[PDB]
């Protein structure tokens, strides 16, 4: 289901013909469609990318990655940034808090993860414009 | 170098005519012959399926007839059978369900029009009548030694091909040598044909006759048996006299595997058919 | 060669007995059965021949074959009993066409009539219609004969034959010394 209580359809196509696998095996290649990223969106403009940096009331090493073997009380601030946000439990969306010193803030306050835009409070210069990567296996 | 999911459609035609040729299952090298028609690659179906006339040489690619063959094929012509030979089965009495020397050769030789060529071995000998499951049967190449063995898709039904789970053929005749699975098809008029000729087999031809026959007989016949259920009964009560001083004893795990309470159930399931057959002869008197 | 299928019905009558005409001809109609059948065996032995009578039950001695070895065995017993019967015995031939082997075979049906139709005009043009819409070759031969020879039989005869090109012909055989053989073997059906 989606973040306002919707279900998604190409997410319940994608897992029924996951389990429709049972039959046909390389049908299990929808699986890719049914895949919903979690994550939240501090863009203002489209071309124009700024940076919001929010602190959460929990410990950061427990929501950190549970890194394999090698085989050869409370974090200051968020570790999203330029905003690659991260995986975010749905769980950990009640115990975000938005910074008192923070420049830029949107116009709606934030509660629960989801998409919203930010609003400029300044309304000056130095916005902090990030450049944008090169050629390779992307685009 | 291509190769599919196969699966062998089985009717319930092939499927008596080789309960018939399990009657004709006798130690005596016997052989048979399946027909059907190729819609595709992956799919084989077979219908018109009869049996052979008995030799002294046995099963053997010289102990089949082509000119007999081809005539009765062409009678099949002329009549409402159109369908080519997809295959022969045969039986294997006694020395299991495997494939000779012999068996493999004429199979080649067999083999040689039809690349599919299903092979069917029944055994009803030591076969026990609760499962009447048969495995088919099939040829690998053997020039496929060199690369994987089995490159067929739809892993899932290796499971229901798991069903010859003896752990000395399968694994121990595994080498150059394979199987494939088995599914029915049954339509409408199959399923309500069989079933209400079952149902009127285990039933009576008017129906009302053998029932006020055991009706009347309850006052007869199942009166001793009333009795000697009392006595089975009161067999059980005897013990059950002995019971409670267990039960005032040790109470602690159950050294006793009758359970003394099902049977005696079942005992009731039996005697309710005087009151189940009580309404019946009402219904016999009032009109 | 030529594919077609040949069937023959022979009069189990006692006016084929007769000692005015040929002593008991249905001898030498049943030689003319074996010359013909020789015949097409000789140009196409892949050609099968059934045997039916025109009697009121209608009982087919030899299913179609084309070995006729078993058929000359066959060709006794002849059990003289009925009169004739007309419909049924077209009905029974015509209708039992499609029980044939070969499909690319022409269909050719004779007849040997010994006596007197007992059937009206409506019957007989009602048949020959029927013939003329399922188009069926029908060779008409007469052996024997008490009133007039032609009289509604050439317009039943005009009127079941369609093609004019190269169509069905009639047989008619008068009385005389000489035998029905060479006489049935002038037109182009025989040989
Ligand atoms: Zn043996």
């Amino acid at each position: 289901q989606s973040r306002t209580g919707h279900t998604h359809m190409p997410s319940v196509v994608g897992v029924l013909v996951f389990t429709q696998f049972w039959f046909w095996f390389p049908l299990s290649h929808f699986l890719s469609l049914a895949y919903t990223p979690t994550c939240v969106i501090g863009l203002n403009k489209d071309l124009k990318m700024p940076k919001v940096q929010y602190k959460s009331n929990c410990k950061p090493s427990t929501f950190a990655y549970p890194a394999p073997l090698e085989v050869p009380s409370i974090t200051a601030k968020a570790k999203k940034k330029e905003k690659n946000p991260a995986r975010v439990m749905p769980a950990q969306l009640k115990v975000l808090t938005m910074p008192e010193t923070c420049r830029y803030q949107p116009f709606k306050p934030l509660s629960i993860g989801g998409i919203i835009i930010l609003k400029d409070t300044s309304e000056d210069i130095e916005e902090l414009v990030e450049p944008v990567a090169a050629h390779g296996p992307k685009i | 170098a291509v190769d599919t999911a196969e699966q062998v459609y089985i009717s319930s035609l092939a499927l008596l005519k080789m309960l018939k040729h399990g009657r004709a299952g006798v130690p005596m090298e016997v052989m048979g012959l399946m027909l059907g028609e190729f819609v595709d690659d992956y799919t084989v179906r077979v219908i018109d399926v009869f049996a052979m006339p008995q030799s002294g040489t046995g099963v053997s690619v010289e102990a089949v007839d082509p000119v007999f063959q081809a005539k009765m094929l062409d009678m099949l012509k002329q009549t409402g059978r159109p369908e080519m030979v997809v295959g022969w089965y045969h039986s294997h009495p006694g020395f299991g369900c495997w494939l000779s020397g012999v068996d493999i050769n004429t199979q080649q030789s067999f083999e040689a029009l039809s690349e599919r060529a299903v092979a069917v071995v029944v055994d009803p000998i030591q076969s026990v009548k609760g499962k009447v499951v048969i495995d088919a049967f099939r040829l690998i190449n053997a020039n496929m030694m060199v690369l994987g063995h089995e490159p067929r898709q739809t892993t899932s039904n290796l499971g229901h091909l798991n069903k010859p789970s003896i752990q000395a053929l399968i694994h121990g005749l595994n080498r150059h040598y394979y199987s494939i699975t088995i599914n029915y098809r049954k339509n409408e008029l199959e399923q309500k044909m069989l079933l209400n000729l079952h149902k009127k087999s285990w039933m009576e031809g008017l129906t009302l006759q053998d029932y006020s026959e055991h009706c009347k007989h309850n006052e007869s016949v199942v009166k001793e048996m009333l009795e000697l259920a009392k006595n089975y009964n009161k067999a059980v009560e005897e013990e059950d006299k002995m019971t409670p001083e267990q039960l005032a004893i040790k109470n602690v795990g159950k050294q006793d595997p009758k359970r003394h309470l099902e049977e005696h159930v079942d005992v009731l399931m039996t005697s309710n058919i005087v009151q189940c057959l009580a309404a019946m002869l009402d219904t016999v008197v009032f009109k | 060669m030529v594919l077609e299928s040949t069937m023959v019905c022979v009069d189990n009558s006692e006016y084929m007995r007769n000692g005015d005409f040929l002593p008991t001809r249905l001898q030498a109609q049943q030689d003319a059965v074996n010359i013909v059948c020789h015949s097409k065996t000789r140009s196409n032995p892949e050609n099968n021949v059934g045997l039916i009578t025109l009697a009121n039950d209608c009982e087919v001695l030899t299913t179609l074959t084309p070995d006729t070895g078993r058929i000359l065995s066959k060709l006794h017993t002849v059990q003289p009993k009925g009169k004739i019967t007309f419909c049924t015995g077209i009905r029974v031939a015509h209708l039992a066409l499609k029980h044939r082997q070969g499909k690319n075979h022409k269909m050719r049906i004779i007849a040997f009539v010994g006596s007197p139709v007992e059937d009206n005009e409506k019957d007989l043009v009602k048949l020959a219609k029927r013939l003329k819409k399922e188009k069926v070759n029908v060779d008409i031969i007469n052996f024997g004969e008490e009133e007039v020879n032609t009289e509604k039989l050439t317009a039943f005869v005009n009127t079941l034959n369609g093609k004019d090109g190269t169509g069905s012909h009639l047989v008619t055989v008068p009385p005389g010394p000489s035998l029905a053989d060479a006489l049935i073997s002038s037109p182009i059906l025989a040989g």
